[PDB]
């Protein structure tokens, strides 16, 4: 009964970990999608402030 | 002498020779009749923002002077057609009627003429009602995504003052002006359809800055708009005033000046940016007895991208206002709408203006849903701290164009807070509060017109709201 | 005669300026150009040549008129000081607005001084009680010595300054300045309004507190030297009236913000990010003025905001270093619902040091930091795999981490509306007693429900009390 | 298509494949015009060029000029100052998946992800 | 005409000047109105100058005049115990300065053939640094990190720990200090000459404080100066080390001047030619031959970060042109790792080579003993019953760790550090709890001071241990273990 | 190519590898002074690869029967497919061959990562 | 080392110490000559004068010439502009670690990471 209690048990705990594991998936997908832009434009502006003078 | 001759134009900037008696951000006029702005002068030559498009120019144009910096026309002659900047009809109603006219971009009130804020801004929303009031005056952000509703909050409460602006006597009136800002005209056609099907536009204003419109015409609405809005405030009536939505507005200004060449600074977006919005946004206010008797109160609107609200421009912009609401997008696709997200929504100086009834009867709400979202994130009775909390967020949802009364409103927050509806349906909820307010319709009705009319419960009021809640929830 | 000039070109905030005769305005002089709305008073930045003068103007700039004579004053932008601007608002160029008459005053100073001659700098450790629990446990502050509240849009700053001259001004004996740089009007306007209730000003009687302001919706010239003005007003006190001075600036970002929106236009090629060449040196030419001399304390507070919530950013990673103590705000905190909101990590303070603070005092903030540390980095563990899994003495640890951030919030009495709370003040000792109390371990068996918002141990088992009930 | 909406009258489909490089020709032409290049490489002129392009397909006296536009995503984010403009003015959204199609569904509309401001 | 020019524009505290047609570049130049200036662009038809000092007495058609001579600084043993100004001038108060000579900013480095390697420590009295990341005479160590995290501390440290050997009469084993405070408030540099007079060390220490309200190019000079003073010991036959506090405030100075200046920006707007000054800089630290007395001065640039990120451009060239990095991060300041050393990051080139020889037998593997304990340590939250042998490197690993704790201002001589890494190395304090670990360090040390005084000795005056030395120590601290 | 195209025989053309001929296209652009665009290309440096990838084509009957075949090489640095030229190169192109380092090193030679790599048009012309 | 090579066809073996500072001195005097920076600030010539110096170094008909190059790595980020373009030029490439050598290995060569074109 303890053995068919702990696989069960491990079963929906390690679910509701992918879950989470999901969710910080998500929300790192969209930080590294800023910080995409951001580097983007930070590096952009150097060399158009080079370029102008 | 007086008038200048091109020397070059493009990307909606012209340079021009003479003009030797021009007051900086004079309005020239073109020799083929669109007009622009004297924004950057030097020796030699007048550099100038076409508020046209740049077709409409060429080199070897003679340019006249207006004689005056940028204006509009103010007064009630404006109140219920649609304008573009610099006072242009376009409802094809006919001219313009005018009080007078004022420049564009005066300083907003010092530090001594302004009153605390005292009144209410009557929503219509039961959410913003109670958790988030706004007084006349203060300045209050409504912050979200697409599609996200952004438009409706604002809506819904230039659509409640018609209960008012018919009424009797000047004193609680509140006159709206609307600015779209680089919509898609199709969107503020529907819009004054909207508003013309309802009441609402014999007593609003448009500004329709679109989306076609040059970049130097979408910079400068805001601030014409303002200007109009002011003569009202001055003239001792108050005005609300609503933008969707400014970060198009950062981005007209963001254009236009990248192709003056100023320098990009953070996120693009010209260093200058914050002063844009902040001279804008400080020209709300309520002014004390000493001068006149009114207020000026603004809802800016701002579109995030994916709830970044610590971006450069919402954070900015929130520097600025008294208080903001975000509206979250999950909390829209959840159902749960207005989507107001109660823990992030702030109202800085509201809770000094609420109408005293509606914050006595919902006495700290808004820890208490801020405790219930802390709850849902995951003891016996924890656990059922949460269904009061269900009941309240099933309660607090709204359809668009349909406002509550004060007198509404005040019996279904009692009702929620005091917890009668714990024992109710969560599913048939929406049934309850339609059906109740019909009760107090038809038996209670004096109960309505006491809370609506004097402000407060009074301990034999509140103990009789108690006893006709519990009778509709025995029913 | 007085010396004259003709304008020649303006911009935005900018105005270039040709003297026929080879006469000449000094930089930093002040110019006037008389024009029917009221004097515009324009500052000497650069000399360019040919007799050519380029300065930064104050007011809006509408209205100006190439050809329009200038008018040299014979010396930099001055204020009157002494103790008659005490119970006044005084504007950037010194008129008074409050419309109680005009200021006058043995003296005026100019605008433009050079700091403090180091022989006669000044040190002392002279702890000073703020009544936070979270600032008097982690980051004590310093008499005489200069503090920031560093915070993004919206976090607390204001809220948090306002609480702390409830806290400290009210019978300090000494004279205060307050000086608003690009706050809200709305923020000054209250400011007046609560301190005519609470004795700090008297329109009949005597004041205890001088006001500068020169708010957000003024043009950035106004907004770069209106530190300066305020500064120049403390100065005064700190040197000739001898009597120890409570400066208050806020919000002293737009400073330099300030200076970027003129950078562009006099010329100078951007820096990063947009910000001017002169950032450090323009920096330090202001705050190196604020320091305690042998003659008499300065205790300075300083409102920092933070763009974009980017401390990486070079305006505060710059301010960082001008300061001894250092409060940080962020904006998760305040997302969690805990105020004042104040990191208990980063906040630190020249004065956490055994010698000075007491040893006691001293171990007992170690490990409060080591405990909140140890949470900080499990979260994701936490969060990822959950609660379930962590290791016995890190659970607990985790459960007493979570019971002491929560018990670091408190409710100020200028929150009373936000809150619905009656404010409260805590002894510094008392602070020590209590985190000293929940690391021992006592209270593990008080619901964590307890811990918000109250201040001090005691009013946490009073609030389990009347919880359990 | 304008000509057909206003002298002829009828309603019309205009179908413009692919918008994204509308705006990439844009932000070629503003770079080479020298305008100086705007956040994350696009030009300033964005806003109004996608203005002055969408702003004309309306509703008139005489018919309308309905536009179906096809969407490329940078980076497949929804963020990016392209598609981000774009969103801005689109009206409904029809999103085809290869998945529904291999579940035997023709056509392959996702009938979830697809949304419509007119459901109203 | 070429001895003289007029000042064509001012700004910013540059100025545009014509004439001078004899002028050498980097000259010094004077303003009729008594600013000095320093020349740093030439153009066919103008001067570039940025001035020491404010602009506001400055006007357009000036007199400017040569002085031909370039900027120099006073140099001798009289500095000492003075605070002194990016030129040299005193500030203190306390009167002149005793000058022994003067010498040129910018000077050539030395050259391959006269220097040899490093063979002698600078015992910094900062036992993880010692034990972990040595430091020797004529090395150059960067302590670069982030924002507040004790930088500035373990600086006054290594300074403070040197009281020992500079109050005795070994001239060789002397170690003199230069401090140079740039970019700091002034009231921070008026703290720190407090802090050294109330433990002494003013007797042999020189202060610069070039602070944040100087103009920027006397910054910019502050450190050159300094070196040029450094060096006058160097070339004597001394030992001086000098500390800069920090260099990266530094260059935003160097980045100020060189925009005002309209050189064309590098990367990150800085000026092109940044690693190339930083070199002129720190390359001067050096050990000489026996040729020229055996002198040496030594070098500790200090950095500070945004974020801990490493990327950019100034901390990437300092780290390169530097012998070794000590990285300091928050995240080890609060868990209560101080003075929170990243080991793993930290290299230093010259390594065993520098450390007093005792040190270095009795740490052997302790490198080997922490970084494998950091591979573990993320491991350890599994929660697994790991075995027997990754168990004791995780349960020693922390409590060794913990061992190096320090207090601030509290240098230990190596004579303390030895027993103390002896005892964590073979395992003896393995029993102990963990919370009692630092009651351990304190109380060892005194036992050790009490009943065992001839072998402490013994670690000082041999400097090196042997079987016996090493069994004696075993003996003591196998006693010790048990109460 | 393209003489062997229009002729009517049958061709190929391997580029080895665009991406330095776009950072040689950067250098001239950059030393002409032109304005510079994201990741410092310059700002056309879409046309620049689209003027010559359409040139391969395979000609109709009446024209006279003939193809050129192209294969683009890229190097993508860190396998960031994203990156800009790599991003410009497929909009451009008609699919993927795309090897990965992780498969290399897994012994897979040719190591083609088949997910990733696709064949739009070529799924009608293998051998029947 | 090309004295050598021609004119006594002796074989030579040539060592460099440390390449990534020539490309580094390379973007220094580009700046200052006032030539727009290129990606991330090296110099616009980075590729051609790389080969410049690089193709010096080939093996002619008259003797050969082996060379040892090393390049500091900035970050560790192997795809640096500077680094990253030396790849084209190497016959063998090894990558080195600190983290092998924290764990005890010496000479600490990525085992992994290394190439070589003669491994065949
Ligand atoms: N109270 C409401 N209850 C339910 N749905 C609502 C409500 N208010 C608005 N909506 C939905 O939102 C639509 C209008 O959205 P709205 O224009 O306010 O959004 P927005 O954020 O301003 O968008 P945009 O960025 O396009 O201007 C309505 O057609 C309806 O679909
Ligand atoms: N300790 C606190 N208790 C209750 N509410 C608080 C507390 N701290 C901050 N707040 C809330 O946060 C906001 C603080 O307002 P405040 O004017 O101090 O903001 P700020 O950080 O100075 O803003 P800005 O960046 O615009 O200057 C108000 O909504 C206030 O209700
Ligand atoms: N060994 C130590 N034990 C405890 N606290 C320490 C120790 N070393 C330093 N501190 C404290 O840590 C902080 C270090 O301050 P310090 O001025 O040295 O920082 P810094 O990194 O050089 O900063 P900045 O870049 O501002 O100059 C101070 O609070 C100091 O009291
Ligand atoms: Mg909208
Ligand atoms: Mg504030
Ligand atoms: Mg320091």
């Amino acid at each position: 009964q303890g053995y068919a209690a702990e696989i069960s048990a491990r079963r929906n705990a390690m679910d509701n970990a992918s879950k989470n594991a999901g969710d910080m998936i998500n929300r790192y997908s969209i930080l590294y999608n800023r910080t995409r832009q951001a580097v983007i434009t930070n590096e952009l502006v150097d060399i158009i402030t080079g370029a102008s003078s | 002498n007086e008038t200048g001759r091109v020397l070059a134009v493009g990307d909606g900037i012209a340079r021009v020779f003479g003009l030797n008696n021009i007051q900086a951000e004079e309005l020239v006029e073109f020799s083929s009749g669109v007009k622009g702005m004297a924004l950057n002068l030097e020796p030699g030559q007048v550099g100038i923002v076409l508020f046209g498009s740049d077709r409409l120019v060429k080199e070897g144009e003679l340019v006249k002077r207006t004689g005056n910096i940028v204006d509009v026309p103010v007064g009630p002659g404006l109140l219920g057609r649609v304008v573009d900047a610099l006072g242009n009809p376009i409802d094809g109603k006919g001219p313009i009627d005018a009080a007078g006219r004022s420049r564009a971009q005066v300083k907003a009130p010092g530090i001594l003429p302004r009153r605390s804020v005292h009144e209410p801004v009557q929503t219509g929303l039961k959410a913003v009602d109670a958790l988030v009031p706004i007084g006349r005056g203060q300045r209050e952000l409504i912050i979200g995504d697409r599609q996200t509703g952004k438009t409706a909050v604002a809506l819904d409460t230039i659509l409640n003052q018609k209960r008012w602006n018919n009424g009797s006597d000047e004193s609680k009136k509140l006159y709206c002006v609307y600015v779209a800002v680089g919509q898609k005209r199709s969107t503020v056609a529907q819009l004054v359809q909207t508003l013309e099907q309802h009441d609402a536009m014999k007593y609003s204003i448009i500004v329709a800055a679109t989306a076609s419109e040059a970049a130097p015409l979408q910079y400068l609405a805001p601030f014409t708009a303002a200007s109009i809005g002011e003569w009202f405030r001055d003239n001792g009536k108050h005005a609300l005033i609503v933008y969707d939505d400014l970060s198009k507005q950062a981005v007209a200004y963001r254009q236009l000046s990248l192709l003056l060449r100023r320098p990009p600074g953070r996120e693009a977006y010209p260093g200058d940016v914050f002063y844009l919005h902040s001279r804008l946004l400080e020209r709300a206010a309520k002014l004390s007895e000493k001068e006149g008797s009114g207020s000026l109160t603004a809802l800016p609107v701002i579109e995030t991208q994916g709830g970044d609200v610590s971006a450069y421009i919402p954070t900015n912009v929130i520097s600025i206002t008294d208080g903001q609401i975000f509206l979250e997008a999950e909390l829209f696709y959840k159902g749960i709408r207005p989507a107001i997200n109660v823990g992030l929504s702030v109202s800085r100086v509201g809770s000094a203006a609420q109408v005293k009834a509606l914050k006595q009867v919902a006495g700290s709400l808004k820890l208490f849903l801020a405790q219930y979202r802390e709850v849902a994130a995951f003891d016996a009775s924890t656990k059922q701290t949460l269904v009061r909390g269900e009941r309240l967020t099933q309660l607090l949802k709204q359809n668009q164009y349909s406002p509550l009364a004060t007198e509404e409103q005040v019996p279904l927050i009692y009702a929620g807070v005091n917890g009668h509806l714990d024992g109710i349906e969560l599913s048939r909820i929406g049934e309850f509060e339609s059906s109740f307010l019909s009760y107090l319709k038809s038996n209670h009705n004096e109960l309505l017109t006491e809370i609506r009319e004097k402000g407060e419960l009074s301990k034999e009021l509140l103990a009789s709201l108690k006893s006709a809640t519990e009778s509709f929830v025995a029913t | 005669t007085p010396i004259t000039g003709k304008v020649t070109a303006v911009i935005g905030a900018i105005v270039d300026v040709h003297f026929e005769q080879s006469e000449l305005p000094a930089i930093l002089n002040a110019l006037e150009i008389k024009t029917p709305q009221g004097k515009l008073v324009l500052e000497v930045a650069q000399h360019l040549g040919e007799n050519t003068v380029r300065t930064i103007a104050m007011d809006g700039t509408e209205g100006l008129v190439r050809g329009e004579k200038v008018l040299d004053t014979g010396g930099p932008i001055s204020v009157p000081v002494g103790r008659e601007t005490l119970g006044r608002i005084i504007n950037v160029i010194g008129e008074p607005i409050d419309e109680r008459g005009p200021i006058k005053s043995k003296l005026r100073k100019p605008i433009h001084a050079d700091p403090p001659s180091f022989a006669e700098q000044s040190t002392s450790a002279e702890i000073l009680e703020t009544g936070i629990k979270v600032v008097d446990l982690l980051a004590p502050y310093a008499r005489g010595g200069k503090i920031g509240l560093f915070g993004g849009a919206g976090v607390g700053k204001t809220v948090f300054i306002q609480e702390l001259i409830n806290n400290i001004a009210k019978a300090h004996g000494g004279f205060s300045v307050f000086t608003g740089v690009g706050e809200r009007t709305r923020e000054g306007n209250d400011l007046y309004r609560e301190m005519k209730e609470t004795g700090v000003i008297n329109l009949e009687g005597e004041s205890k507190v001088a006001l500068v302001f020169g708010q957000m919706n003024e043009p950035p010239g106004a907004r770069a030297r209106v530190a300066l003005t305020g500064l120049t007003i403390a100065e005064y006190f700190r040197d000739e009236e001898g009597q120890d001075v409570l400066l208050f600036i806020d919000n002293i970002f737009r400073f330099t913000q300030a200076g970027s929106e003129v950078s562009a236009l006099l010329g100078r090629i951007p820096s990063a990010v947009g910000y001017q060449p002169t950032l450090a040196t323009d920096m330090g030419l202001l705050q190196e003025r604020i320091t305690t001399t042998k003659k008499g304390s300065v205790t300075s507070v300083q409102a920092v905001y933070v763009p974009a919530d980017d401390l990486t950013d070079p305006a505060p990673a710059t301010t960082f270093a001008h300061l001894d103590a250092t409060t940080v705000l962020s904006r998760g905190i305040s997302e969690l619902g805990i105020y004042p909101a104040v990191d208990p990590l980063d906040s630190k303070s020249r004065l956490l040091d055994a010698a000075v603070v007491g040893q006691e005092h001293y171990d007992v903030a170690s490990k409060v930091q080591e405990t909140l540390q140890t949470y900080k980095s499990l979260q994701d563990i936490i969060a990822i795999l959950g609660m379930d899994e962590l290791s016995e003495q890190d659970k607990l640890t985790v459960e007493r981490a979570r019971k002491i951030q929560r018990f670091l919030s408190q409710p100020f009495a200028v929150a009373e509306v936000f809150t619905g709370i009656p404010g409260k003040l805590v002894r510094l000792k008392d602070t020590v007693a209590s985190f000293k109390a929940v690391l021992e371990g006592k209270y593990d068996n008080i619901p964590e429900h307890a811990f918000y918002m109250v201040g001090g141990i005691e009013d946490v088992v009073a609030k389990a009390e009347k919880l359990a009930a």
